[PDB]
C-alpha cells in the first residue's frame, strides 16, 4: 500500500516526497505534522488523507502561506474507441482538435430506455499523479467518456494550449463545466464527438 | 447552588495568603479555600503541574513530533558499540573495557542536566536546550567571540570589535566591571585569537569529606 | 572531579538507658548445672536490651544483647506449663516470642515464631505498644491504642505453636492501658479503657472482655461508663475469700 | 471491574487502616486524622514521649502520654475547660 | 457479525429481524444477542458498551429481555455462562432493584450452585453474593419465605444452598432470626428440613468461621432434632458432622448439650439413623474432652464393631469415618486396636468388592492411614502385604495408594527383613502384571524407594531388570510409566554407588531416545536429567557432548512435554557441562529456543527464559544478545516479552556492564516494539540484580528521559515499570538527586487514565517513596491534595491512599499544618527544652 | 492479582499457617507474581485454611500445591507481605470463559 515510497524520519534532517506532511516520529508510527495526528498503519494514513480532516488544515496551512506572504448501473464494456488527433492553428496561438467516432447501429440497438441516452460524451483534465499502479506521474490527460465505450487519454506535455479568454459572451448554461460547453461538439446524428 | 455562591472572592482570599501571587482564581470553588490557600502556599510545597484542565491527555506536543530519539551519554558512546550495531536505518567488546567505562571511567559522571527540587516537565517544555544553554553559559564568558560568529561579523583576526570605539566614549559594561579589553584597559599585545579581553578578578577546603583517595571496584 | 559525597560511619558507643520494657521471667541457667528459679529480670529500652540477674540480692550484668535493630514497642515475659522465654512485640508488627539461649561462650538470644501482624512502622492500627500474657502463659494478648486487638492462644509442644490470632475490631474506640486479669484456667479475661475517638463529648469507658476458649473469640462483657478523668486498671487476682 | 475492585481495597484499607482520603473528605475528617497520628506518634516513641514530658515540665511521664491520649478525642478541650 | 446463529432464540428475541425507548429497547436486545450468539471480536465489543450504559438501559428491560433466555433448554455451558456475566457485571453495576426482579433474578441464577462443577458453582455463588448487596436482608428474607414452603425436592435444595450464600454474604447473624423461623417452625415439615439444610451449607461455606456463629444454629439442632419425624433427625445428624469438622475441636462446650440425645438415638432407632448418628457423634470424637472421649469412643467402638457386617454402603462409609476420628484418640490404646479394632478391620474391609467402587476407596485408603499412625506401621503393612498380590488390577491399585500414604508418613523403617523382602517383591510383582493405565504405581513405588534406599541394594538390582524389561515393551502407556519409574529411582542408585549401572541406564535410554511417541519420549528425557544431575559428567557414558546435538531437533517435536523435560535437561548441561558442546552448538540452541517460546506453555517458556543464563555463562553474552534483539522485532508479544526476560536474565548472570549499553542501542532504534521490548527487558534485568542497579542508575536516567517523555503510553508505562524495580532496589543509596528528575518526569503523568497506566504510575511513585522517602514525594501530593478539580482531586487521593498504607508514622513530621491552618492543630509541637 | 484484574483477596490478619501453592503456580510471589529473589513464606488467616480449601493453590485457588508461597523481596519492602491474607476467592473470567471455552 505505500506504492514503495520511502518516508524519512522526523529527525533524519531533509529527493522529493509525494506528500511532506505525513512522517515517522522517533518512534515508529506515523504522524501528520500538520494535524499532529497519529496513525497505525498506512491504510489509516491514507484514510487520514482521504479524510475531510486534513484538508481543512492543509487549507489552514495554506491560508498561513498567504499570511506570511447511477454510479452502480454504469455499463462498461471497455471497448476502446478511434480517435484521430490532428495539430491545429488559429488567430493568435495553437490549439488541439481530437475527432472521437462511434459505433454504427451495430451494439446500440440492444438499449433504448432513454437512460442518460441523451448525455453527450464527457471530457475531464485528469493529473497523471492517481494511478491504478502509481509508477510515473506528472502530467496531465484530456479524459474522454461515454457510457458503454472505454474511457479515452490523451497526453498534454504543455502546460498550457489553446487555453482561451472569454471565447463567448458570458452565457450560463454550465452543462458540466466551463471546458465542455466552451469547447465540445457532439455530432450525436453520426455519433461524432469533436473537441477543441 | 447556595454553597456555590457562598464562595468568597479570591482576592478576599490572597490577604489570608503570605504569598498571595500562587493563588489562582479557580481556588475561589476550592470546597476549603483557606485551608488548601495554606496548604498551597505552605514554604516547600510543589504546585500540581498545571497539564490538568487541559483535555489534550497532557501530550497532544507538536514539539513531541520533533523529539530526538536518543543519544547515548558520552561515556557509553566511547565504548564504540554504536560502530558495532547500526541501530539507525559479533559485536563482541571486552568485559574489563565494559566495565571500566561504568566504573573506572564512569563512577563519577553523572547527567548533567536532571532537574531540580520543584522542577516539572510541562508538555511545551524541552530540556536539550537548555543543557545547551547551561553548558553554553559555563563556556562563553565576554571578552572571547568564537571563529564562527566572527566570521558572521565579518571581523578580522588582531582587529577589536567595533563596540570597543563607543565603548570608548560610553565606558566599559556596567555588567562587567572587571572586564578588561586589549588596547583600553588592557594590553593590545596580549591580543591573540578569539580573545580581545578577559575579566580580571578582584577578589584574590576539604569540606569534611575528602575522601583523599578513589578506589574502584575491579572486575577482576 | 571529586565527588564530596560525604561518608558517614555511625556508631553507638553507649547505648540508649531509658528502660521502657521489664519481664520477670528466668531465661538462661549459667554457672549452675541444674538450678530453676524464678529470681531474674530481663529489661529493654527500644533497639537495646539487657539482661539482669540478682540472687545475690544485689543486681548483676549478665549480658548485653546484639542491637535488634527496631523499636521494642513492648516486652512481656510468658510462662507456661520449662525456660522461661519472653514474648516482644516491637514494629513490623511481629510478635517475636524469643528466648535467651547459651550459643558458643556467650549468651546470644534466639528467635522461636515471628507472626507478621500490620505492616512496619510505628502506627495506630498496628496491634502493639499496649500487649500482656495471661498470668497462666495460656494466651498473649497485642492491641493497637485505637484500632483492633489481636489476642493469639499459645500452646507449647516439641515445637512451639502458635495458634491463629483472635480478632475484635472496634472502629471508633481508642484503646489505652490494656491490664490483663490472672485466671484459675477458667478463662481468661483482659481489661481495657476505651475513650472514643469520634463524640460530641469526651466519654472514657471501662470495657471487660472475656476470651472464650471454648468458643475460641473474644466476648465484650461489661461496658461500664466511668468519667473522663480516667487513668489507668489493675487486676485484683481472686477476692475468692470475700464476696 | 478494575476501578470497581479499586473501591473494594478501598473500603478494607479504610477499615484496616482508619482515615484514608477518598476523594471528598471534610477537612475536619481529614485533619482528626492527621492530630491522631501526630498524637499517635509522640506517644509511641517513648523517646518523643521522653521529650515532651520534659519541655511540658509535667510531674510524671505516662501524664503526657495519658494525655496524648485524651487528647485524641475532640471533646477533651472541651474537658480541660471544665476543669 | 452474529456468528453461530441461534434460530430458536433468536425468532425467540423477536425485535428487530431487519423512538427512545425503541432505540434502546433494540440496541439493548442486539448486543445482549452479540454476547450470547456472536464473534469473539463483537461480543467483547459489547461486554464493554453493556457496561458502560448498563447505568443508561432500564433494568425492567435489561432483566425482561435477559432473564427469561436462561429459562430455556437450548442454552449450552458457553452461552449460558455468557448471559451469567452481564448477569453479575449489571447487577453490581446498577446495585439497586426492586424485589420482584430480585425474585427472578435469584430463582433464575439459583440452580446454579447444584450443577456438577466448581466452575459453574462459583459464579452460581458470585451473582447471589452480589445481589445480597444489591436486595438486602428484608427482601431476601421476604423472597425465601414462600419458596422454603414449596413441595418440590429440588427447588426446595437449590434454595438451600442460595440461602447459605445469602447469609455468608450479608452475614448469618442478620439472617439468623430467619433461620429460627424455618428451623423452628411447627406448620410445615419441609420447612423444618430446608432449614435445618439451611446450616448445613452456611456451616461449609463460613468454614472456622461459624464458631462465633455456633450459638445460635446449635440451638436449632437441640431443639429440632427431636422431632419425630425421620428425615428431619437424620438432616440434623448431618449438620452436627459438618458443624463439627468445620468446627474443630472449640466448640465441644456447646456440642454438649446435643451430645446426650445422640446416643439414645443411636441405642434405639439404629439403621441409616444410626449411620447418619455415628457420623455426628464421630465427628463430636477430636472435639471430646480427654476423659469424655475416653468413655464416649469405648461406647462407640463396640457398636462399630457390631455394625462390621453391615451390608449397606452408607453405613461402612460412616463407620470408616468414625474409626477414622477415633483413631487420634489417646484413650484407645494401640495395644488395643491391634488385639481387637485391626484384626477385625483388615479381615472384614479388605474383601475384592470393596476396591471395586472408587468412591468407597477412598475413605477406605484414608481410614487405613488414620489406622497406621497409632497401629504398628509393620503390622499394618503386614497385613497389606497379602492384598497386593492379590490377582484383581483395582484392587491391587488401592493395596498400593495404601502403602503410598502410608509410608509417606510413618515410613518403613518399622518393618523387619522378611515383611520388607516380601514388600518390595509384591510391589514389583504388581508393577510387572498391572492390567490398567493408572499413573500411581510409579508415584508410590518410587515413595517407598525413597522411604528404604540402602537397604534396596541386592532389590535394587531386579527392580532396574525389571525396568529395563517395561523399557522395551509395545505399549507406550507402560513404556512412558516405566520412564517416569526411572526418573524416581535415579536419586536413589547413588545411595548404592551403582554409579556404572546408572551409565547403562543413561546408554539404553539415550539409543531409545529416538522413539516416535512424544509422550514416552519425555519421559525417557527426564529419567535422562535424573541421571545426568545425580551422576558425575566425566563418568557419563554416551558421553554428554554427544547427546545434546541429538537433543537440538528434539525442541521442534512441538507438544509440550517434550519440551518440557527437553529444556529442562538441556539447562542442566548448560549449567553443568559448560566445555562439551561447542559453541556454536550452543548457538544453534540459541536459535532454536528463540523460535520455541512462541509456545503457549508458560512452562516451557519461563524455564526457556532460564536457560539463556546457563547459556550466556557458558557462551558469549554479545552472541546471545545479537539474536535476542533479532527477534525484539517480531510483532508477537510473547516474543517480545519473554525475548526481554532472556536478556534480563543474561543480564544477571554475565552482569550489567556488558548487556545495558548494547540495550541502550536497541532503544536507539527506532521501532516500537523494540523500545518497548528494551524498557521490559530493563525491568526485568534490574529486578534480577539488587546490588548491580545502584552503580547503573545513573547511565539509565537519560535513556528514561525520552522514555518518560514519549508520546506514547505504552513507553511511558513500561518506564515506570522501570522505575518500580529500579527504585526499590537502588533506595537508600543515595541516588535520590537522580530518583527527583525521574519522579519530577512521572508526576506530570498520574492524571493519565487506563488501569495499566494507573497502576504502573501508582507502583512506580510508591517506589519512590522509598528512594527519596516521603518528605519531597509528599510535597508534590500535598500541593495537589485537595484542589477543587473534583478529578485531581480523586487522582492524587489514590497516591495519599497508598502513601497511608506504606507509610504513617513517616509521613507525621511532614504534615504542613500550622496553628493558623487548623483550628486545634497540636499544643506539644511547639514545645522546645 | 496483579494481572488478572477481577481475582479477589482476603486480607485478613495472617496465621501462623503457611499457604500452598502448586507446583504450576511455584515461584510466584503471590502478588506481583514476580519469580526473583523471594524472601518471607506467605502466611494466611485460618478462615482460608480449615479442611480441603487449605490445600488449594492460594494463587490459582484450584489445583492442589505442595510448595510454600514466598513473597519478594520487592513485596516485602513495599509492605505488601504484611498487608494481609493473600488468597484467590473468586476463580476469575479468565479461568472461567477456559473451562467454558474447552467443555
Ligand atoms: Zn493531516
Ligand atoms: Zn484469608
Ligand atoms: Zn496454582
Ligand atoms: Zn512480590
Amino acid at each position: 500500500l505505500s506504492k514503495g515510497e520511502n518516508v524519512p524520519y522526523t529527525f533524519q534532517d531533509e529527493q522529493v516526497r509525494s506528500n511532506p506532511y505525513i512522517y515517522k516520529n522517533h518512534s515508529g508510527k506515523l504522524v501528520c505534522k500538520l494535524c499532529n495526528t497519529m496513525h497505525m498503519s498506512w491504510s489509516s494514513v491514507e484514510r487520514h488523507l482521504g479524510g475531510k480532516k486534513h484538508g481543512l488544515n492543509v487549507l489552514r496551512r495554506g491560508i498561513s502561506i498567504e499570511k506570511s506572504s447511477x454510479x452502480x448501473x454504469x455499463x462498461x464494456x471497455x471497448x476502446x474507441x478511434x480517435x484521430x488527433x490532428x495539430x491545429x492553428x488559429x488567430x493568435g496561438s495553437v490549439g488541439l482538435a481530437i475527432q472521437v467516432n462511434y459505433s454504427s447501429e451495430v451494439k446500440e440497438n440492444s438499449v433504448d430506455s432513454d437512460d442518460k441516452a441523451k448525455v453527450p460524451p464527457l471530457i475531464r483534465i485528469v493529473s497523471g499523479l492517481e494511478l491504478s499502479d502509481t509508477k510515473q506521474k506528472g502530467k496531465k490527460f484530456l479524459v474522454i467518456a461515454y457510457e458503454p465505450f472505454e474511457n479515452i487519454a490523451i497526453e498534454l506535455p504543455p502546460n498550457e494550449i489553446l487555453f482561451s479568454e472569454n471565447n463567448d459572451m458570458d452565457n450560463n448554461n454550465d452543462g458540466v463545466d466551463e471546458l465542455n460547453k466552451k469547447c465540445t461538439f457532439w455530432d450525436a446524428i453520426s455519433k461524432l464527438y469533436y473537441v477543441q | 447552588k447556595r454553597r456555590k455562591t457562598e464562595k468568597p472572592s479570591l482576592s478576599q482570599l490572597k490577604s489570608q495568603v503570605p504569598y498571595p501571587q500562587i493563588i489562582e482564581w479557580y481556588d475561589c470553588d476550592a470546597r476549603y479555600p483557606g485551608l488548601l490557600a495554606s496548604i498551597k502556599c505552605t514554604k516547600n510545597v510543589i504546585p500540581v503541574p498545571s497539564h490538568w484542565q487541559s483535555k489534550k491527555e497532557y501530550l497532544s506536543g507538536r514539539s513531541l513530533l520533533g523529539k530526538r530519539p536518543f543519544e547515548l551519554p558520552d561515556i557509553i558512546k566511547k565504548t564504540n558499540i554504536e560502530q558495532m550495531r547500526s541501530t539507525l536505518p559479533a559485536l563482541d567488546l571486552d568485559y574489563k573495557k565494559l566495565h571500566d567505562v561504568f566504573f573506572k571511567i564512569g563512577a563519577n559522571w553523572k547527567p548533567d542536566h536532571l532537574l531540580c527540587f520543584g522542577d516539572v516537565y510541562y508538555e511545551n517544555r524541552n530540556l536539550f536546550e537548555e543543557t545547551n544553554w547551561k553548558r553554553m553559559v559555563d563556556h562563553k564568558r565576554p571578552g572571547r567571540i568564537s571563529q564562527e560568529l566572527r566570521a558572521i561579523m565579518n571581523l578580522p583576526e588582531g582587529q577589536l570589535p567595533p563596540w570597543c570605539m563607543k565603548m570608548k566614549d560610553i565606558g566599559l559594561p556596567t555588567g562587567y566591571p572587571d572586564l578588561k579589553i586589549a588596547g583600553l584597559n588592557w594590553d593590545i599585545t596580549n591580543l591573540k585569537g578569539d580573545v580581545y579581553g578577559k575579566i580580571i578578578p578582584n577578589h584574590h577546603r576539604n569540606y569534611f569529606g575528602a575522601l583523599i583517595s578513589f578506589e574502584t571496584p575491579e572486575f577482576e | 572531579a571529586k565527588d564530596d559525597e560525604l561518608y558517614l560511619y555511625h556508631l553507638t558507643l553507649k547505648k540508649q538507658t531509658n528502660f521502657v520494657h521489664s519481664c520477670i521471667g528466668h531465661f538462661v541457667d549459667l554457672e549452675a548445672g541444674s538450678k530453676r528459679e524464678q529470681s531474674q529480670l530481663c529489661v529493654a529500652t527500644e533497639t537495646h536490651l539487657e539482661l539482669y540477674d540478682t540472687a545475690d540480692g544485689e543486681l548483676k550484668l549478665i549480658a548485653k544483647f546484639q542491637n535488634l535493630f527496631a523499636t521494642i514497642t513492648s516486652m512481656k515475659s510468658l510462662d507456661l506449663p520449662w525456660p522461661t522465654f519472653l514474648a516482644l512485640t516491637s514494629d513490623s508488627g511481629n510478635l517475636s516470642i524469643v528466648q535467651i539461649i547459651m550459643h558458643a561462650g556467650a549468651l546470644r538470644l534466639k528467635t522461636l515464631v515471628n507472626q507478621p501482624l500490620t505492616r512496619t512502622t510505628l502506627r495506630r492500627v498496628s496491634p502493639i505498644s499496649y500487649m500482656e500474657i495471661d498470668p497462666n502463659g495460656r494466651c498473649i494478648i497485642l492491641s493497637s491504642v485505637e484500632q483492633n486487638k489481636l489476642c493469639f492462644l499459645v500452646d507449647y509442644a516439641q515445637k512451639l505453636r502458635i495458634s491463629s490470632p483472635l480478632e475484635i475490631i472496634r472502629p471508633h474506640m481508642v484503646t489505652l492501658d490494656m491490664a490483663v486479669v490472672d485466671v484459675n484456667f477458667n478463662n481468661p479475661c483482659f481489661v481495657t479503657l476505651e475513650i472514643d475517638n469520634a463524640a460530641t463529648q469526651l466519654s472514657v469507658h471501662l470495657i471487660f472482655y472475656v476470651l472464650e476458649l471454648g468458643l475460641n473469640h473474644i466476648v465484650k462483657k461489661a461496658d461500664y461508663l466511668v468519667n473522663p478523668s480516667a487513668n489507668f486498671v489493675l487486676s485484683l487476682p481472686d477476692l475468692s475469700r470475700y464476696n | 471491574a478494575e476501578k470497581q475492585r479499586q473501591l473494594k481495597l478501598q473500603k478494607i484499607y479504610k477499615q484496616k487502616y482508619i482515615g484514608l482520603g477518598d476523594e471528598s473528605t471534610t477537612r475536619e475528617q481529614w485533619q482528626r486524622n492527621v492530630r491522631n497520628d501526630t498524637l499517635n506518634t509522640l506517644q509511641g516513641h517513648s523517646a518523643s514521649l521522653e521529650y515532651v514530658s520534659l519541655s511540658r515540665g509535667d510531674l510524671s511521664i505516662r501524664d503526657t502520654r495519658i494525655h496524648l491520649l485524651k487528647s485524641m478525642s475532640p471533646g477533651y478541650k472541651a474537658y480541660l475547660r471544665e476543669e | 457479525d452474529l456468528m453461530f446463529f441461534k434460530p430458536s432464540d433468536h425468532k425467540y428475541f423477536a425485535d428487530v429481524i431487519s423512538n427512545k425507548d425503541e432505540k434502546k429497547e433494540r440496541t439493548l436486545s442486539m448486543l445482549l444477542l452479540k454476547i450470547k450468539n456472536g464473534n469473539t471480536a463483537s461480543r467483547r465489543t459489547s461486554m464493554r458498551i453493556l457496561t458502560d450504559k448498563a447505568v443508561t438501559f432500564g433494568p425492567e428491560m435489561i432483566f425482561n429481555r435477559l432473564l427469561p433466555i436462561l429459562l430455556d433448554r437450548s442454552l449450552e455451558d458457553q452461552e449460558r455462562h455468557l448471559m451469567i456475566k452481564t448477569i453479575d457485571r449489571v447487577l453490581y453495576q446498577l446495585g439497586d432493584l426492586t424485589k420482584p426482579y430480585v425474585h427472578k433474578i435469584l430463582v433464575v441464577a439459583a440452580p446454579l450452585l447444584i450443577d456438577e462443577d466448581p466452575m459453574v458453582r462459583s459464579t452460581g455463588q458470585e451473582i447471589i453474593t452480589n445481589l445480597s448487596t444489591v436486595a438486602g436482608l428484608k427482601t431476601i428474607l421476604t423472597v425465601m419465605r414462600p419458596d422454603i414452603e414449596n413441595e418440590d425436592e429440588y427447588v426446595r435444595n437449590v434454595t438451600s444452598r442460595a440461602a447459605a450464600v445469602v447469609a455468608k454474604a450479608l452475614g448469618v447473624n442478620q439472617l439468623l432470626p430467619f433461620i429460627n423461623a424455618a428451623c423452628h417452625s411447627r406448620k410445615s415439615w419441609k420447612a423444618r428440613h430446608t432449614g435445618i439444610k439451611i446450616v448445613q451449607q452456611i456451616g461449609i461455606l463460613l468454614g472456622i468461621g461459624v464458631l462465633n456463629h455456633l450459638t445460635g444454629l446449635m440451638s436449632c439442632i437441640k431443639d429440632c432434632l427431636m422431632d419425630d419425624h425421620v428425615p428431619v433427625r437424620i438432616v440434623t445428624a448431618h449438620t452436627l458432622s459438618t458443624l463439627a469438622e468445620n468446627s474443630y475441636p472449640y466448640g465441644i462446650e456447646v456440642f454438649n448439650v446435643v451430645l446426650e440425645p445422640l446416643w439414645k438415638g443411636i441405642r434405639s432407632h439404629r439403621g441409616k439413623v444410626l449411620s447418619s448418628f455415628l457420623k455426628a457423634v464421630g465427628s463430636m470424637i477430636p472435639l471430646m474432652d480427654p476423659e469424655y472421649a475416653g468413655y464416649y469412643t469405648t461406647e462407640a467402638m463396640r457398636i462399630i464393631r457390631r455394625e462390621f457386617d453391615s451390608p449397606d454402603d452408607e453405613m461402612k462409609k460412616t463407620i470408616l469415618l468414625v474409626l477414622q476420628k477415633c483413631s487420634a484418640v489417646e484413650s484407645i490404646t494401640p495395644k488395643f486396636l491391634r488385639e481387637e479394632i485391626a484384626p477385625e478391620f483388615f479381615q472384614k474391609f479388605w474383601v475384592r468388592r470393596v476396591a471395586l467402587d472408587r468412591p468407597l476407596n477412598k475413605v477406605v485408603t484414608y481410614t487405613t492411614v488414620t489406622l497406621a499412625k497409632k497401629l504398628g506401621c509393620s503390622y499394618t503393612i503386614d497385613k497389606l502385604l497379602t492384598p497386593l498380590r492379590d490377582e484383581a488390577e483395582p484392587f491391587r491399585t488401592m493395596a498400593v495408594h495404601a502403602v503410598t500414604r502410608t509410608v509417606n508418613l510413618l515410613g518403613t523403617a518399622d518393618l523387619d527383613e522378611r515383611l520388607e523382602t516380601r514388600l518390595i517383591d509384591a510391589l514389583l510383582i504388581a508393577f510387572q502384571e498391572q492390567t490398567n493405565s493408572d499413573s500411581i504405581i510409579f508415584k508410590g513405588f518410587g515413595a517407598v524407594t525413597v522411604s528404604l534406599d540402602i537397604r534396596m541394594k541386592p532389590f535394587l538390582a531386579p527392580i532396574v531388570s525389571t525396568i529395563l524389561n517395561h523399557l522395551k515393551h509395545k505399549t507406550p502407556l507402560v513404556r512412558q510409566h516405566a520412564a517416569d519409574l526411572c526418573a524416581i529411582l535415579i536419586p536413589v542408585i547413588k545411595n548404592c554407588h551403582e554409579f556404572e549401572m546408572l551409565n547403562k541406564l543413561n546408554i539404553i535410554l539415550y539409543e531409545s531416545l529416538g522413539e516416535v511417541y512424544p509422550e514416552v519420549l519425555g519421559s525417557i528425557i527426564n529419567a535422562m536429567y535424573c541421571i545426568t544431575s545425580v551422576m558425575d559428567l566425566d563418568k557419563l557414558q554416551p558421553p554428554i557432548n554427544q547427546i545434546l546435538p541429538t537433543l537440538t531437533p528434539i525442541l521442534r517435536n512441538k507438544h509440550r512435554k517434550v519440551e518440557v523435560n527437553t529444556i529442562k535437561f538441556v539447562g542442566l548441561i548448560g549449567k553443568l557441562a559448560p566445555t562439551y558442546a561447542p559453541p556454536k552448538e550452543w548457538m544453534r540452541i540459541c536459535f532454536e529456543l528463540l523460535e520455541l517460546l512462541k509456545s503457549t506453555n508458560k512452562e516451557i517458556r519461563r524455564s526457556a527464559n532460564a536457560t539463556f543464563g546457563f547459556i550466556a555463562e557458558a557462551i558469549g553474552p554479545h552472541d546471545v544478545l545479537v539474536a535476542l534483539l533479532n527477534n525484539l522485532k517480531v510483532q508477537e508479544r510473547q516474543l517480545r516479552v519473554c525475548t526481554a526476560v532472556a536478556i534480563g536474565i543474561v543480564a544477571k548472570v554475565c552482569g550489567p556492564y556488558n548487556v545495558l549499553p548494547v540495550i541502550m542501542n536497541e532503544y536507539t532504534t527506532p521501532e516500537t516494539n523494540v523500545q518497548n521490548g528494551v524498557l521490559k527487558a530493563m525491568s526485568f534485568m534490574f529486578e534480577y540484580i539488587g546490588n548491580m542497579s545502584k552503580d547503573y542508575i545513573y547511565f539509565i536516567t537519560p535513556l528514561l528521559e525520552d522514555a518518560l517523555t514519549d508520546r506514547d503510553l505504552v513507553h511511558r508505562q513500561t518506564a515506570s515499570n522501570v522505575i518500580t524495580h529500579l527504585a526499590l532496589n537502588c533506595s537508600g543509596t543515595g541516588h535520590e538527586d537522580a530518583f527527583i528528575h525521574l519522579m519530577n518526569l512521572l508526576i506530570p503523568n498520574i492524571f493519565e487514565t487506563s488501569p495499566h497506566a494507573i497502576m504502573r504510575i501508582l507502583e512506580g511513585l510508591e517506589a519512590l517513596s522509598q528512594a527519596l522517602g516521603p518528605g519531597l514525594f509528599m510535597n508534590y501530593i500535598w500541593a495537589g491534595l485537595f484542589h477543587p478539580a473534583k478529578n485531581v482531586r480523586k487522582a492524587f487521593w489514590r497516591v495519599y491512599n497508598n502513601m497511608y498504607v506504606m507509610y504513617q508514622d513517616a509521613m507525621v513530621p511532614f504534615y504542613p499544618v500550622t496553628p493558623d491552618n487548623n483550628e486545634e492543630y497540636i499544643e506539644e509541637l511547639d514545645l522546645v527544652l | 492479582s496483579r494481572h488478572q484484574f477481577d481475582l479477589i483477596m482476603c486480607l485478613k490478619q495472617p496465621g501462623v499457617q503457611t499457604g500452598l501453592l502448586c507446583e504450576k503456580c511455584d515461584g510466584k510471589c503471590p502478588i506481583c507474581d514476580s519469580y526473583v529473589r523471594p524472601k518471607r513464606k506467605v502466611r494466611v488467616c485460618e478462615n482460608c485454611s480449615f479442611g480441603k480449601q487449605a490445600k488449594n493453590c492460594i494463587i490459582c485457588n484450584l489445583n492442589v500445591g505442595v510448595n510454600d508461597a514466598f513473597y519478594c523481596w520487592e513485596c516485602c519492602r513495599l509492605g505488601k507481605d504484611k498487608d494481609g491474607c493473600p488468597r484467590i476467592l473468586n476463580l476469575g473470567s479468565n479461568r472461567l470463559d477456559r473451562h467454558f471455552e474447552k467443555k
